[PDB]
């Protein structure tokens, strides 16, 4: 079935807030384009399941 | 190479205090901070202009071509 | 807008044809010559 | 006559001259701030401020808007004279204080 | 009037280089995705690339 | 672009248009080309001009917009704690323009004991400075941080933080200026709305105004980060250790 | 201490 | 809060003047002389040759800052501009030596010189009133004595150090009389200009000139000229006891004092407090103190480089501001 | 009045001054060193204290 | 490591897609005049100049803007049926057109 | 290789937006970030099978008795004078090659200095190889001021290009009037997570005040509490944040500013060595297209990706101009009955 429980969680807002109200999201800091440039964090809406990155 | 005449931030002339600083350190043994404060160096920029100095000219002069 | 250095703006010319609306400004550029920034570098006559 | 130090920017200038903008060459914050402060104490000035459009150039634009009573040009002249008088007061007080010691 | 103007405006104009526009709109995001199936640890679902 | 001859050696560009190039002024170099014919010149300016390419074509979202300081300065201006008298107000407006723009000052939000304008009013003037500019902007947007009101029945404007942004007739009624409102990637933006409703020239004008105001405001206002910003309090030495 | 400015002429402040 | 700048623990409030007709209903605070005249006051705390700690009261920051800016970057001074080299056989490059010489300050009073016109060729650019000529020549040789070896390059060599007191004044033309009772000399004669070993010689001539500090920092007459607002400490809720000593320890030593019999504490001396707002770290003086600074009361400090005097420098700044205001007033407004 | 704006070689080893006649040798004399450096020019060279 | 693969992918994508153009009959065709799509995306709508929600008009913003632009205190309010009467007086010829 | 700048972490002038720095003019004037370049040129006078040598004579004198312009800094020997200034076109090594190499015949092939800024001849060396063929070396020095576009770094990966140079009076100052040399945007710190920079600033400030150098080593070094105590014993805020005044308006800044010394370093990348531009000039012999040398008038390449972008914009005449007219446009005659 899958265990979204015990997965990293943060406190952000889904882009489509007006549809689903997402105050949390799963994330990983496992994307680093360049060394001088900062890291990148991918999210997914714990409510609806929308993946995006910052 | 040699001590800069002025200070990069203030403009206060520190070119005439390198020798005094060395003499205070060697004769009449003193702390570095108290030596800097006896030399009239109160601002931290002027203090660093003399604390963070490497006298490279004494090492370049051992290689003079006219020996 | 982009800001171009004068040093590279004095070598990257644009060829403007004399057209009865810019003759005065063009001869002023010719008089200024390559030394000054508001100037020109080459001339190309019709028949030549 | 040095008819290059002051230009009246006409595009910014309105009809009846209650609002106008001036271009001053070879000036910077040192005079812009002091002149703006002095002008803002005019009881007829509604808008006063300056800006330096580019650090490369040596320019200073200053904007003055007044209500109907006075014009921008007269407000600027009054501000300049006012600054002069302030400077004389400071000069005289400092001079006499140093003389007394 | 607002809605009709906006709809009459939003139409692909003749002459558009739509093929190259779409090719770059697919390739350009493609340069940021990792050559790896990164995923959030702690799930261990089925393996798909 | 349009050329602008200048006394130094580098190529200069406004920090707003850094996003399409992916440039970061850390030693980045760029190439310049000068089209040599009338037709090449006209096609270049009319099809690849910056004003005509504010929107990316992969999604249709704004790509040319504010950047880090141009956003934090706007937020600090339009914060709810910011009140300005007439001298400060008029200096800010002159900084925003080049000292050449006419303004007609609105009545202050506080008429007693003093006359004090708010930051949302100065930003409303930034959007529309005169009765001659034909820019009327209506917009509802949610800032990227939004705490909902106490009761679910209340509208969005009643948020705890400033949160929801309401703009009616080019007047900001609530909410802070944010990356959601000024930045890129969202279609509910001020610059996007000005573009789509009144052409790209006005969007360029507003973006230039914001850039010029935030360049001069932050240096005179003050903003820094230090060790005490990331220093944790002594209660954490207990809480984190136990948990 | 001396107010030398009232006595001496200032050529430096004279603009070129 | 009425011209007191509030010093909090995470921000600084009330930083703008707010005195003009337009701040409130009453159109008060309009400019008129004969009220500024009474309000304005100058207190001179201390005085010295290269020093001036005076104190201005009841002016705007927009005027005190203009004075500070003019003093830093608009009061002209004299320093060497061109260096002509005849011989240089030191490790130090010629341009490095020229830069150091131009940085050396000179005890020459301006207003005894004139401004060089740049619209003229070299051969008539300089005159006996425009320019001051300095010369230098040193020849390091071995030491013709017999000391123990492996010693310092002071007694082991001849004139191995080049100072600023090695630059000689060479009067030209009328300068033999005008400068007879005031020869030019470096204000700091112990500045090390160069170091050299035997067989090495330096010989040059310098052409000093009038200059402005906004064009090069070598022309600026002040080491630093700056002001600081007057600090203020308001004490309420008497802090008598063993907490009084701890409250006293939060300030520089001579700033606040403790009454012996009364056991309390009081503001002994401001003008000694650097505003570090340490008292705000403790939350037990959270409501027993409120730090501030007076927005109208400036404490000026002026240190001179050596040519002029600090009070003359300050007066020159004020007169320069007045002169530019006057010149702008007299210019015609071209449309 | 107006003030008005105003061959040799060294052995790399023994620091002795030489003169090079045409087609003699490119070595030193007191010692036999084989590297020679021109002396500093005699002309006036002006700079700017900036 | 991934840079080279991404660049090659973009180059071959461009090689495949480089010559496709909307025509004056609205069809997407090739250089050889081979008609690959009869209407772009089955819609004919440029994705660049389209508003949110996969639709080219934000009816919500448009309504608020129109209302604000045309606000007068002394303007009588239409009855709920008259709103539809005007809306269907405008819309509907555009439907008989199709 | 570096200097301890006085730094104020702050947003100033808007010219420091993303890894761009603000440098203090009058810190440059006093000499800060001042560097020197030194290149060399090697020439060899070799012997041929004909026993023929190459000569280094010259110094063509004019009628009044002075060398021609191209020989103005040459001297009688044909080798440039040690100390003189060379410019573009000036010759500083005068070599002649025999016309009969494959001695009354000679062709002049000297070394001409081409450069953007004048430089100074500082060392001329003459020697001979094992075979005794003359070898001549000339060392040119150039003094460089930290122009706008020069790159700096701070030992924490925060490299940046100098964005603006401002006068001393337009700089925030504290109670003593200290003005920073460098101002850096605070926006580089939180996303890059460099707090070793912050501890370095505090430790450096405390060490300057105390008169001792401080140790920042891995898993150790001077503790932050000690530095804070030393900084508070001298009337400074424990956190290194100081109340500064604006230099443009004069009044206090509404936020406390992080103030102290950070050790910087100037990097070898300078805009002087990078600024290139071509109008016309040398072309490849085979393709008759602009050359590609870093030294020659090397045209800039408009590659496949760039022509793809230009196609995507739908610009036909610009493709014609950039890819035929201004690169290699050639007239040809083609037969109409045969396609040749
Ligand atoms: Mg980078
Ligand atoms: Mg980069
Ligand atoms: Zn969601
Ligand atoms: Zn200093
Ligand atoms: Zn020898
Ligand atoms: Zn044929």
């Amino acid at each position: 079935g899958g265990g979204w429980d015990n997965v990293d969680q943060t406190k952000t807002q889904c882009p489509n807030y007006d549809t689903c109200g997402g105050e949390s999201a799963y994330f990983f800091q496992l994307q680093i384009r360049s060394a001088d440039e900062p890291m990148t964090t991918f999210y997914k809406c714990v409510n609806c399941g929308h993946r995006w990155k910052e | 190479m040699i001590v800069p005449v002025r200070c990069f931030s203030c403009g206060k002339v520190v070119g005439d205090k390198w020798e005094s600083y060395l003499n205070l350190l060697q004769e009449d043994e003193l702390d570095e901070g108290t030596a800097l404060s006896r030399l009239g160096l109160k601002r931290y920029c002027c203090r660093r202009m003399i604390l963070t100095h490497v006298d490279l000219i004494e090492k370049f002069l051992r290689y003079n071509p006219l020996e | 807008e982009v800001a171009v250095p004068d040093r590279v703006a004095k070598v990257l010319t644009y060829p403007e044809k004399v057209t009865r609306y810019n003759r005065h400004k063009l001869q002023e550029l010719i008089v200024n010559g390559p030394n000054v920034h508001p100037g020109a570098n080459y001339l190309l006559k019709r028949n030549e | 006559p040095d008819r290059e130090k002051i230009k009246l920017l006409t595009q910014a200038t309105s009809e009846d001259g209650t609002s106008a903008s001036f271009q001053i060459v070879e000036e910077d914050h040192t005079l812009g701030n002091a002149l703006r402060y002095v002008i803002m104490k005019n009881p007829d000035v509604e808008f006063c401020g300056y800006s330096i459009p580019h650090p490369s150039e040596n320019l200073l634009n200053i904007r003055i808007q007044t209500y109907g009573e006075t014009t921008a040009v007269d407000a600027l002249q009054k501000g300049l004279k006012d600054l002069m008088d302030l400077c004389d007061v400071v000069e005289s007080k400092f001079t006499e204080k140093i003389k007394s010691m | 009037e607002i809605a009709l103007f906006k709809y009459r405006k939003a139409r692909l104009e003749p002459g558009t280089a739509i093929g190259a526009i779409g090719a770059q709109s697919i390739g350009e995001p493609g340069t940021q995705m990792t050559l790896k199936t990164f995923h959030f640890a702690g799930v261990a679902s089925m393996n798909v690339t | 672009h349009y050329a602008k001859i200048r006394p130094w050696r580098t190529f200069r560009l406004n920090e707003c248009v850094c996003t399409p190039y992916n440039a970061d002024f850390d030693g980045d170099e760029m190439n310049l080309h000068v089209p040599q014919t009338e037709e090449a010149r006209a096609e270049a300016i009319n099809l690849m001009g910056v004003k005509n390419n504010l929107l990316t074509p992969k999604s249709g979202e704004p790509i040319i917009a504010a950047t880090q300081d141009f956003i934090t300065g706007s937020y600090l201006i339009s914060h709810k704690d910011s009140f300005y008298d007439r001298a400060t107000l008029t200096q800010l407006l002159s900084m925003m323009s080049d000292g050449i723009e006419h303004f007609d000052i609105p009545p202050p939000a506080i008429m007693k004991p003093y006359y004090l304008w708010t930051g949302k009013q100065v930003f409303s003037l930034l959007i529309k400075p005169n009765h001659n500019s034909p820019v009327v902007i209506n917009l509802d947007a949610k800032n990227k941080v939004f705490v909902p009101p106490k009761s679910k029945s209340l509208p969005n404007e009643m948020s705890q933080n400033d949160g929801f942004v309401i703009i009616r007739g080019s007047q900001i009624l609530s909410g802070v200026m944010d990356k959601s409102v000024l930045g890129d990637g969202k279609k509910h933006s001020v610059f996007y709305t000005i573009l789509r409703d009144y052409g790209p020239q006005e969007a360029a004008n507003a973006m230039n105004r914001m850039a010029k105001l935030c360049a001069r405001f932050l240096g005179n206002r003050g903003f820094s980060i230090g060790i005490n910003d990331v220093t944790p309090a002594d209660d954490l030495k207990q809480k984190k250790e136990e948990l | 201490s001396r107010d030398t400015w009232n006595t001496k002429n200032m050529r430096s402040l004279e603009p070129p | 809060m009425s011209n007191i700048v509030g010093i909090e623990y995470n921000r600084v409030t009330n930083t703008t003047s707010t005195d003009f007709p337009g701040f409130s209903k009453d159109a008060e605070n309009e400019w008129n002389v004969e009220k500024f005249k009474k309000d304005f006051e100058v207190n001179i705390s201390s005085l010295d040759a290269r020093e001036a700690n005076f104190d201005l009261i009841n002016i705007d920051t927009s005027i005190a800052n203009a004075f500070r800016r003019i003093m830093i970057s608009e009061v002209p001074s004299v320093a060497a501009e061109y260096v002509y080299f005849f011989n240089n056989t030191s490790v130090i490059q010629d341009e490095v030596l020229a830069h150091r010489i131009g940085l050396v300050p000179l005890k020459v009073d301006p207003d005894m010189l004139t401004w060089v016109d740049s619209n003229l060729p070299d051969d008539e650019k300089f005159t006996d009133e425009n320019t001051i000529v300095l010369s230098l020549n040193v020849k390091c040789t071995r030491n013709p004595d017999a000391p123990k070896g492996s010693t310092d390059p002071k007694e082991l060599y001849n004139n191995a150090h080049v100072y600023a007191r090695d630059l000689k004044f060479e009067p030209q033309g009328r300068q033999s009389t005008t400068f007879a009772d005031c020869p030019v000399v470096p204000a700091d004669p112990d500045i090390l200009l160069a170091k050299l070993r035997p067989g090495q010689e330096i010989s040059l001539k310098a052409h000093c000139i009038l200059g402005i500090g906004g064009d090069h920092a070598k022309f600026s007459p002040v080491s630093t000229a700056s002001y600081r607002l007057l600090p203020q400490i308001n004490i309420l809720q008497p802090i008598k006891g063993e907490s009084a000593r701890r409250f006293q320890k939060c300030f520089p030593p001579g700033v606040i004092g403790i009454d012996e019999g009364s056991d309390e504490a009081y503001v002994k001396d401001a003008r000694k407090d650097t505003v570090s707002r340490e008292v705000l770290r403790y939350e037990e003086f959270a409501d027993k103190v409120k730090l501030g600074r007076v927005r109208n009361h400036f404490i000026f400090n002026v240190e001179s480089a050596g040519a002029m005097t600090p009070e003359e420098i300050f007066f020159k700044s004020v007169r320069i501001l007045k002169n530019k205001a006057e010149y702008l007033k007299n210019c015609p407004i071209t449309q | 009045x107006x003030x008005x704006x105003x061959l040799k070689y060294i052995c790399a080893e023994c620091s002795s001054k030489l003169s090079l006649s045409r087609t003699d040798a490119v070595r030193c004399k007191d010692c036999g060193h084989r590297i020679l450096l021109k002396a500093r020019t005699k002309r006036l060279v002006q700079f700017e204290a900036r | 490591v991934k840079t080279a693969e991404t660049g090659y992918m973009s180059r071959r994508l461009m090689k495949s897609l480089e010559d496709l153009s909307c025509q004056y009959d609205n069809t997407v065709r090739t250089s050889a005049n081979g008609i690959v799509q009869f209407t772009y995306g089955g819609d004919g709508l440029d994705p660049l100049e389209m508003e949110g929600n996969a639709q080219p008009v934000n009816f919500n913003r448009s309504w608020d803007h129109a209302y604000n632009i045309t606000f007068n205190n002394q303007d009588k309010g239409l009855l709920p049926y008259a709103i539809m009467e005007t809306a269907n007086e405008i819309l509907g010829p555009l439907e008989e057109r199709l | 290789a570096g200097q301890n700048a006085t730094v104020a972490v702050m947003s100033y002038s808007g010219y420091d937006i993303e890894d761009a720095l603000v440098l203090n003019k009058s810190s440059i004037d006093r000499g800060f970030g001042r560097c020197e370049t030194r290149r060399k040129t090697t020439t060899v006078l070799k012997r041929y099978a004909n026993h023929t040598q190459d000569i280094i004579g010259g110094m063509r004198v004019d009628e009044n008795g002075d060398p021609i312009w191209q020989h103005q800094s040459l001297g009688p020997d044909g080798l440039g004078e040690v100390g003189m200034k060379v410019q573009s076109g000036q010759i500083y090594i005068n070599k002649s090659v025999p016309t009969n190499s494959a001695q009354t015949q000679y062709r002049e092939a000297p070394v001409i200095y081409r450069g953007p800024e004048p430089s100074h001849i500082d060392q001329v060396m003459m020697s001979v190889s094992d075979n005794d063929q003359a070898l001549i070396k000339v060392l040119l020095r150039q003094n460089r001021r930290p122009e706008l576009g020069d790159k700096f770094s701070s030992r924490h990966g925060q490299k940046g290009v100098c964005g603006i140079i401002v006068k001393q009076e337009d700089m925030p100052f504290n109670d003593q009037g200290i003005v920073p040399d460098i101002i850096m945007n605070p926006h580089g710190f939180p996303s890059r997570m460099t707090v070793g920079k912050m501890i370095e600033l505090i430790s450096g400030k405390a060490g300057v005040l105390n008169g001792t150098l401080e140790y920042g080593t891995c898993f150790g070094g001077s503790k932050l509490e000690d530095m804070s105590k030393i900084l508070v014993d001298q009337g400074f805020n424990y956190s290194g944040k100081d109340m500064l005044y604006s230099g443009i308006t004069g009044e206090c800044l509404q936020a406390y500013i992080f103030f102290g010394p950070i050790y910087y370093q100037k990097l070898k990348h300078m805009v002087l060595d990078k600024m290139h531009a071509r109008a016309r000039g040398p072309r490849a012999v085979l393709t008759r297209q602009p050359t590609e040398g870093r030294s020659r008038d090397g045209g800039l390449r408009l590659g496949e990706m760039e022509r793809d972008c230009v196609i995507a914009y739908g610009a036909s005449q610009l493709l014609l101009e950039r890819l035929m007219i201004s690169s290699d446009a050639f007239e040809v005659d083609v037969c109409d009955k045969c396609g040749l």
